[PDB]
């Protein structure tokens, strides 16, 4: 079935790969090269977890979890129950992200749109092979990625988190978080202004968005428009996947004692490091 | 290379734009302020008007006298030492009263009694700001949208420094004004109450507060990428749906199955939003007042 | 116990949340439709949920969703295949026919408007104040397709009044005639503007406005469909 105003944008062309042989959907979902690769890498990670779960033993969702090699195997193979099913379904996560950007090109070049969701869907992506490829490989051993599993891998995230102290002492951290409380300030705030002015009170005509600019100039003296407000949730929101995946490769690798004694840098700066009082004197 | 719509190439000025009337009193309404070239790479370049009227008078001076009163005390805390006040700047705190002093007001001035102030202060500002952001919206008759989410993260904040430790019995359990001494404190709070990874309502934050940077961006993305069908301009998109509003669904039904609306997007946003706080006020309230240690809880409900 | 009772209550709200917002963003293209423009079988697990009207100002009228739907125009476009889920081949000229990626929606013919009842879009010339205030000022320079030829020169910029941005380029062809080009699809260099989405031969089809001083949403919508289905249309021509 097609959205009524649909049919005159199902036309050929755009595919990157293949010429037509894939061209066509499944319903609402379009299909492509691509298509066929996320099934296939998807597919095949779906079945090693779920088999993977019977090496482990269970068939709960709450706690089948496929955990990476032990640190000892390094960054070799292991066997399938010991941690070498987790390095195959690494490979089919990562085919199949990467398939499904991919396929979001296709459907923008045939949508003449412009290839911005690809581009930002591509830093969560750097943000997950941060964590189960890049550091772990920097720090030698894939025994330092995170498990597969609902509750293990917030195990992983505390465990990881307090081995450097209180992890919120991470600078790079630090501004991770500013960008996603200020992109949930941002997202709210849009959501809200846009609504304001499309719903207003009862029998009032829509606003304008020139009454949009209006309201936030009355309420804080500045309105950074229509175009900016979607510049900036963007730009929010892959800065603080940028900082994220900044925040960890760095750790364990160039820093790895706890983040709090970092801040020493600052305290012991030659013109006050031994002026008497405060905090630190 | 393409040009991607991420930063003007050209920027245009005209008369200041004074803005809309409908029933605003025009007589608390600034004159412009300057106008930023800087930001006009980006957003709009003109600053202000502002508009400030009692309401908005009071809450900005009890904003800044909550700014002062904490930074008064770290001045003291920095034996009015310059370069003391530099160095510790994120170490030094104002802290609320010790547990023996209950919801009491009794606590000395530099055990408890500032801190009291300060969040009176708080108090004032965010709530008549509260105000500011309805009165300013049926000013201008439009709908109540901003202020209903406002209040969503007021509901956390509420929690985190009034409600909950009223509920628990002291002052002493509320958040201290310092960069390192509330994440601290923040820290120390889970580990009192027995992880808060087992808090559901924690988890359900974090899944909106991931799920904000994730919709933000697919949004955001969407908007630039249908900008050259004059996507940007939802308002009229939303009354007479163009080619832009069209590709942007069909972008998403394409690739996951299904799509939104011009407008309905933005209820996705706002709820998106509004639900981190939400949840999480709740996660804040149900801790040590219902339940000691959520990894025991979880083990009895799940 | 409270907490136990908080979660579940929770998740059915969620549930409840989910449902209106998903019904509410079915207020366009929905009835679902089957190739040929019947109403589909299988319409999915939500229902439409009740109109709602849209006071629009200026006397514009009013938009009541969910409604009839429309697409109120030809849509020149044929099945490649016997059954449903194929591609639809362009029967002319798909740029000439606005489909495909130079798709355009049959939107009101008048400009809109800002909120005190002007045409929010101008060109800067008939835009008391308006001026280039930072960047490099296009006017003047020649305008270069995807083949590397000029085609035609920079003689004004469509600014957005109340908003105060440029919103398209006013390109003179040859023959004396302009063109509306978006700012979205252009790159303003020192010495040239460049127009990747177009080859110069493709310029004089860009659809024109019917009056110099304003252009109205369907004619908006027709512009920039064109000349971002040059993206696909014409890539036979685009150099490098
Ligand atoms: C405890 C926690 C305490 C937290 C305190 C803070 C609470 C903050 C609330 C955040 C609200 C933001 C919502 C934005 C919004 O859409 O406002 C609509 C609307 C905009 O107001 P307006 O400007 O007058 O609009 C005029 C327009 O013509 C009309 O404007 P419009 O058309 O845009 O608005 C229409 C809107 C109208 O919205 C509302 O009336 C407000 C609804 C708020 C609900 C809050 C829920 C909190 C969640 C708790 C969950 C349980 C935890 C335990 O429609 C809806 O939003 C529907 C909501 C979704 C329904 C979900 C049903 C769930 C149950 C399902 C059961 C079945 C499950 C099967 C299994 O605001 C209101 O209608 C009143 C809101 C008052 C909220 C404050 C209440 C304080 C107490
Ligand atoms: C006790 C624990 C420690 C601590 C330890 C850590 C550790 C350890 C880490 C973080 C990381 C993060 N922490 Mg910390 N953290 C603490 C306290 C906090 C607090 C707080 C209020 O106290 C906050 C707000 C944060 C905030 C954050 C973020 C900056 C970041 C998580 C987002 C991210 O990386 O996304 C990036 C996004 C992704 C990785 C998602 C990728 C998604 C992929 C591409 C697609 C998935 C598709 C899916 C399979 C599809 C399924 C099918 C469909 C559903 C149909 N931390 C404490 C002090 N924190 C993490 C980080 O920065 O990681 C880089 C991290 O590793
Ligand atoms: C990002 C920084 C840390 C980390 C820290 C945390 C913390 C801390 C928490 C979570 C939470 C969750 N995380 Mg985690 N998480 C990490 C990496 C991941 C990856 C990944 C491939 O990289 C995935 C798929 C997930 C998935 C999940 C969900 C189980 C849950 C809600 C997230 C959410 O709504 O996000 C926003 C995205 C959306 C709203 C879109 C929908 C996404 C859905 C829900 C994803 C489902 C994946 C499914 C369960 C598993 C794979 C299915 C495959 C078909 C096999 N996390 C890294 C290691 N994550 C929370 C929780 O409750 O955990 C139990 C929580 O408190
Ligand atoms: C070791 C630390 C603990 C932990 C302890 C806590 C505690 C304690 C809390 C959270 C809370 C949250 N945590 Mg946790 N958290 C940990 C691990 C994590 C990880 C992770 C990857 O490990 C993540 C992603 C998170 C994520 C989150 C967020 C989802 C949530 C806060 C939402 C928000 O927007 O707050 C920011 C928004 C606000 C505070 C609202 C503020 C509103 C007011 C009105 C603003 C006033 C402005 C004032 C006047 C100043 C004006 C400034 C000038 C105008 C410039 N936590 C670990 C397990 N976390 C909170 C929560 O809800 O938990 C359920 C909370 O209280
Ligand atoms: C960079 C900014 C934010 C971002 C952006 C972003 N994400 C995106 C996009 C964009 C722009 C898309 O276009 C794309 C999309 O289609 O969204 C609907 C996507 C998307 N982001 C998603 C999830 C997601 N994004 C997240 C985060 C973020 N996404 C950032 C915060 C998170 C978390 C944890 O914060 C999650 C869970 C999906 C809904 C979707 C990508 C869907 C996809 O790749 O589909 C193809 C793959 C499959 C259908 C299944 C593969 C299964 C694997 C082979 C096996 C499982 C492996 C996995 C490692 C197991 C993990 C277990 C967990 C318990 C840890
Ligand atoms: C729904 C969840 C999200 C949310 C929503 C939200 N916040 C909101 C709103 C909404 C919908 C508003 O409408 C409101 C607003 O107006 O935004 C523009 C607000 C707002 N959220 C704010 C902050 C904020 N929101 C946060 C978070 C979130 N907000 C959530 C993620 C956070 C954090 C911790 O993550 C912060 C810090 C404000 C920008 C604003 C509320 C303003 C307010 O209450 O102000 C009262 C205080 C004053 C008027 C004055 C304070 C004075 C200052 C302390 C300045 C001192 C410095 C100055 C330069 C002094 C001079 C000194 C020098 C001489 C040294
Ligand atoms: C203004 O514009 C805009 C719109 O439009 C008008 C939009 O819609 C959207 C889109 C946004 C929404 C609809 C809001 C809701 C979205 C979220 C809250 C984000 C989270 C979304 C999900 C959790 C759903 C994810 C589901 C996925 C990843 C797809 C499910 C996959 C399948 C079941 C099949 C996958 C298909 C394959 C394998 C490829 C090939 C197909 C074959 C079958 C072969 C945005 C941003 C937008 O701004
Ligand atoms: C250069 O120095 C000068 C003097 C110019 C300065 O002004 C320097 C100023 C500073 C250095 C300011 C420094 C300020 C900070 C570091 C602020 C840090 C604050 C935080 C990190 C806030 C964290 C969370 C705060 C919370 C959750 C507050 C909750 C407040 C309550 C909800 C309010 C409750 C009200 C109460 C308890 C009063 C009740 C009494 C009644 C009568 C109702
Ligand atoms: C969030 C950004 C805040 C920017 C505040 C800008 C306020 C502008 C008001 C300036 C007043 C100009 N004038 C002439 C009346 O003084
Ligand atoms: C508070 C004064 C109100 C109006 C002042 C406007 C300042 C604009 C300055 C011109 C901007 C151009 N410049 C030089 C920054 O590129
Ligand atoms: C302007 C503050 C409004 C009153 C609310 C806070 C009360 C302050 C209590 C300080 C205690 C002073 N004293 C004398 C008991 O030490
Ligand atoms: C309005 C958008 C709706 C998105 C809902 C996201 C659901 C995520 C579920 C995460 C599970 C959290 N928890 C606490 C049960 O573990
Ligand atoms: C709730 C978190 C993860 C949800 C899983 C993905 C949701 C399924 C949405 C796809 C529906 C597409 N469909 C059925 C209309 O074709
Ligand atoms: C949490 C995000 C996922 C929510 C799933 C929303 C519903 C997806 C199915 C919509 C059906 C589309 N359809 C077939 C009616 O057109
Ligand atoms: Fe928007
Ligand atoms: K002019
Ligand atoms: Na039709």
């Amino acid at each position: 079935a097609l959205l009524s105003f649909e049919r005159k944008y199902r036309v050929p062309g755009g595919t990157l790969v293949g010429g037509n042989l894939f061209d066509f959907w499944v319903g609402p979902f379009y299909v492509g090269f691509f298509g066929v690769a996320t099934f296939f890498f998807a597919a095949l990670g779906i079945i090693l977890i779920a088999w993977s779960a019977v090496l482990q033993g269970t068939w709960n969702p709450q706690l089948i979890s496929v955990y990476p090699p032990a640190l000892e195997y390094g960054l070799g193979g292991a066997p399938l129950a010991k941690g070498g099913l987790w390095q195959i379904i690494t490979i089919c996560a990562t085919g199949a992200f990467v398939s499904w950007a991919l396929r979001e090109v296709e459907i923008c070049r045939k949508l003449g749109i412009g290839y911005h969701i690809p581009f930002a869907f591509a830093f969560a992506i750097l943000a997950y092979l941060t964590l189960v490829l890049f550091r772990p490989v920097m720090m030698g051993a894939w025994g330092y990625a995170f498990p597969y599993g609902i509750w293990t891998h917030l195990d992983w995230v505390s465990n990881t988190g307090y081995t450097y102290g209180n992890f919120h002492y991470n600078p790079a951290h630090m501004i991770a978080i500013t960008f996603f409380f200020t992109n949930a300030l941002a997202l709210a705030l849009h959501g809200a202004l846009v609504l304001s002015a499309a719903n207003p009170e009862k029998g009032k005509e829509m606003r304008t968005p020139d009454h949009e600019d209006t309201f936030f100039r009355d309420l804080v003296g500045y309105s950074i428009g229509t175009l900016g407000i979607h510049r900036l949730g963007l730009l929010l929101s892959l800065s603080a996947v940028f900082f994220s995946a900044l925040c960890m490769i760095i750790t364990g690798t160039i820093w790895f004692d706890q983040w709090v004694d970092w801040w020493q840098w600052w305290v012991k700066l030659p013109w006050w490091a031994n002026i008497p009082g405060g905090i630190n004197g | 290379a393409e040009y991607q719509n991420i930063f003007t190439q050209v920027q245009v000025r005209g008369p200041a734009d004074l803005g809309m009337t409908e029933d605003v009193n025009l007589a608390n309404r600034s004159g412009v302020g300057p106008f930023s070239t800087l930001l006009g790479w980006f957003g709009n370049a003109q600053l202000g008007p502002i508009y400030l009227g009692s309401l908005g008078v009071l809450s900005l001076f009890s904003g800044l006298m909550w700014f002062f009163t904490i930074g008064i005390w770290f001045w003291y805390q920095a034996g009015w030492n310059p370069a003391v006040f530099l160095r510790d700047l994120f170490f030094f705190s104002l802290e609320p009263p010790a547990p023996e002093y209950g919801l009491s007001f009794a606590a000395p001035l530099k055990e408890g009694g500032l801190w009291l102030i300060a969040s009176f202060f708080m108090f004032v500002a965010v709530w008549s700001w509260w105000g500011r952001t309805y009165l300013r919206a049926q000013a201008l008759g439009m709908g109540k949208h901003t202020a209903w989410a406002f209040l969503s993260a007021i509901w956390l904040w509420m929690v985190l420094g009034f409600i909950r430790p009223i509920l628990m019995g002291s002052w002493s359990e509320a958040v201290p004004y310092g960069i390192f001494s509330h994440l601290d404190w923040t820290n120390n709070f889970s580990l009192v109450h027995g992880n808060l990874f087992y808090n559901p309502f924690h988890g359900l934050s974090i899944a909106f507060l991931y799920g904000s940077a994730l919709l933000f961006a697919m949004h955001g993305a969407t908007i630039l990428a249908v900008s050259r069908f004059g996507g940007e301009r939802e308002l009229e998109q939303i009354a007479d749906r163009g080619t832009a509003a069209e590709r942007a669904a069909l972008f998403w039904r394409w690739t996951m199955g299904f799509n939104a609306t011009m407008e309905g997007i933005h209820r996705w946003a706002i709820w998106m939003a509004v639900l981190v706080t939400l949840t999480g006020g709740i996660g804040i309230l149900l801790s040590g007042t219902v339940v000691d240690n959520w990894y025991v809880w979880g083990q009895n409900h799940g | 116990d409270l907490a136990s009772l908080a979660i579940y209550s929770f998740w059915i709200f969620l549930a409840g949340l989910i449902y209106y917002l998903q019904t509410e963003n079915m207020r366009e293209g929905y009835p679902l439709e089957n190739e040929d423009g019947t109403p589909a079988a299988n319409q999915g697990p939500f229902p439409l949920p009740k109109p709602k009207t849209f006071i629009l100002p200026h006397g514009r009228g009013t938009l009541t969703v969910p409604g009839p739907e429309s697409e109120d125009r030809p849509i020149a476009l044929a099945r490649t295949a016997v059954s449903e889920g194929f591609p639809h081949a362009p029967t002319g000229d798909p740029m000439k026919d606005g489909v495909g990626p130079a798709s355009w929606v049959a939107r009101r013919d008048l400009p809109e408007l800002d909120g005190h009842g002007h045409n929010k879009i101008k060109p800067m010339k008939a835009a008391a104040g308006f001026h280039v205030s930072a960047g490099k000022n296009p006017i003047g320079l020649p305008v270069r397709g995807c083949d590397l030829e000029i085609a035609g020169k920079v003689v004004d910029i469509w600014v957005d009044i109340p908003e105060q941005m440029a919103r398209f380029l006013e390109v003179e062809l040859k023959d004396g005639s302009t063109r509306l080009l978006p700012m979205q699809m252009v790159k303003v260099q020192s010495n040239r503007v460049h127009v990747n989405a177009l080859s110069s031969d493709l310029f004089a089809g860009i659809p024109t406005i019917k009056s110099p001083t304003e252009v109205t949403l369907l004619e908006e919508d027709k512009i920039c469909g064109y000349v971002a289905g040059g993206l696909m249309y014409a890539a036979p021509k685009r150099k490098s």
